């Protein structure tokens, strides 16, 4: 973020890895996979 | 014990989506779990419309819900939510699973969250 | 597919996929399994 | 969260003849990273060398598809999955034979909450 309330007590931030960033076309495929119509197994499996 | 214009749900797990490289790509979830040594995942919505996930003193996500329709898409399925962002052209995904005494307790608290979320942005079911 | 959950403290960037040559039919393995099982080949598992 | 350090880890290989059986071996070393097996409280199992994942599956409900057998300070793993099985083994790191044998025995303990571990 940029403006964090003080009562949250935020000291460090975990930044985004290069590997967590997807090209949009590529993400939009995984999204439809997980939106669950076909199967919800992978969104509640951990 | 914080002021009454902040709502917090504790969470059981949180997961950042990421691509992994095959050496000789394939997908997986980078996973954070609520823990005594590790501190407590909490989701926090202030009434400004600011959203935070955090564990101990570590910020994990932080952005503003207001006017997040073009770039932010949220989806529920039982006691989990899924978040999809699409800022600039880059995109990412994270998910959270809420916590409670029973699968119904957690579900109760999840749904509570989406109602507070539903104040500011649409969330699918 | 491959493992869909990895704790954050492992710090994993790459995954060494499974070679099609490492997947054998379930019985040729079980022959090869029984070899390392028996007492005759105790210490044959510490070969390297 | 308990992890143990490993000297070597090996995948079972069936070489085509142009079959013969060999092990693809991995060794922990400064230019290569340290072989580390870890077992999450959830019930997940991993083997990693530095930043690469070597093994990764879930121990829960694995009596049916996963068998493992101990010998001294080595675990042999055999996994059947969608009617295709395979093996990999591991040798636990340790200062001596007496040090390393412990950590192997510690691990087969930690494994027991989910699968039985053949032990001569």
């Amino acid at each position: 973020m940029q403006t964090i309330p003080h009562y949250l007590q935020i000291k460090e931030i975990l930044q985004i890895s290069k590997q967590e960033l997807l090209p949009c076309h590529v993400m939009e495929q995984h999204w439809k996979f997980y939106v669950g119509r076909s199967h919800s197994e992978a969104l509640l499996s951990w | 014990g914080l002021p009454g214009e902040v709502s917090q749900w504790s969470l059981k797990r949180y997961g950042r989506f990421m691509l992994l490289d095959n050496v000789g790509g394939s997908s997986t979830w980078k996973v954070f779990e609520s823990s005594e040594e590790s501190g407590s995942l909490v989701l926090t919505i202030v009434v400004s419309g600011h959203f935070f996930i955090s564990q101990g003193q570590t910020l994990l996500e932080g952005f503003s819900l207001i006017g997040s329709k073009n770039w932010l898409k949220i989806v529920r399925r039982m006691d989990c939510l899924l978040f999809g962002t699409t800022i600039k052209n880059k995109s990412r995904m994270f998910r959270v699973q809420f916590s409670g005494e029973s699968k119904e307790e957690a579900l109760e608290r999840c749904c509570g969250c989406v109602q507070t979320l539903a104040q500011y942005v649409t969330v699918q079911e």
